[PDB]
DNA sequence: TTCTGAGCCAATCACCGAGCTCGAT
DNA sequence: ATCGAGCTCGGTGATTGGCTCAGAA
């Protein structure tokens, strides 16, 4: 039911000069990484808002969900 | 090279942003285009990865297991399983 | 902009590779260093010639 | 407290996907 | 043979901004 361009996930695979060519399953694998990866962060910053008495997510609860967690540990030059 | 060449539409991620909150809440947009740079660069990484297993493998062209395989190296693991499951209601 | 193992043990090698994949494109092609307002000129005249409601908002029958 | 900034509407049109042709494995 | 890049084409949802008061400060 969710979605996502697939068009778009491919473009971005793309930007890399080393990636050549690129099976169709690919983006469509990619399509649900990328929901289970916006959720699963999302969830964790939004701790930090209610952790602070917000109602707003904002940028910083972002980044103080990256330094929480291992597994994010590489968008640190991302988000600064 | 445009915005809309490198990250996913802002609209489509603010709308799973908010799905993963209380209904009530609010999302800065600061907030949604910081997400919506990250999941780009999480779709790069992953690719990375796969691109280097998959060139090593001397073959041509990214696939499957190639993505599975590069996201248990990073950490992963467990996204693994429900994309498989999710990989086995869309193909033939 | 530097480390050692004081990131994920398993993910160091790549995110390395990465930074100088960016290092390139930053030096070289184009990532565009600021947001533009909006996307689409088009888009933009569009939203601009919309009949507003009562609000700030579109507009809706009655 | 003061005052900044997110949500709210839906109509156009750029972009996505479903068809293709062609050349590779 | 199968499976992908790269066109084209037509159908459609992301994009879009002004006023108001949540709610960050």
């Amino acid at each position: 039911v969710q979605e996502l361009p697939l068009a778009r996930i491919k473009k971005i695979m793309k930007l890399d000069e080393d990636v050549k060519m690129i099976s169709a399953e690919a983006p469509v694998l990619f399509a649900k990484a990328a929901q289970i990866f916006i959720t699963e962060l999302t969830l964790r910053a939004w701790i930090h808002t209610e952790d602070n008495k917000r109602r707003t997510l904002q940028r910083n609860d972002i980044a103080m969900a990256i330094t929480k967690f291992d597994q994010f540990d590489f968008l640190i030059d991302i988000v600064p | 090279f445009r915005e809309q060449d490198i990250y996913l539409p802002i609209a489509n991620v603010a709308r799973i942003m908010k799905n993963a909150i209380p209904q009530t809440g609010k999302i800065a947009k600061d907030a949604k285009e910081c997400v919506q740079e990250c999941v780009s660069e999480f779709i790069s990484f992953i690719t990375s990865e796969a691109s280097e297993r998959c060139h090593q493998e001397k073959r041509k062209t990214i696939n499957g297991e190639d993505i599975l395989f590069a996201m248990s190296t990073l950490g992963f693991d467990s996204y693994v399983e429900p994309l498989k499951l999710y990989l086995q209601k869309f193909r033939e | 902009m530097e480390e050692p193992l004081y990131v994920n043990a398993k993910q160091y090698h790549r995110i390395l590779k990465r930074r100088q994949a960016r290092a390139k494109l930053e030096a070289e092609g184009k990532i565009p260093k600021e947001r533009r307002k909006y996307l689409h000129e088009s888009r933009h005249r569009h939203a601009m010639a919309r009949k507003r409601g009562e609000g700030g908002r579109f507009f809706s029958p009655k």
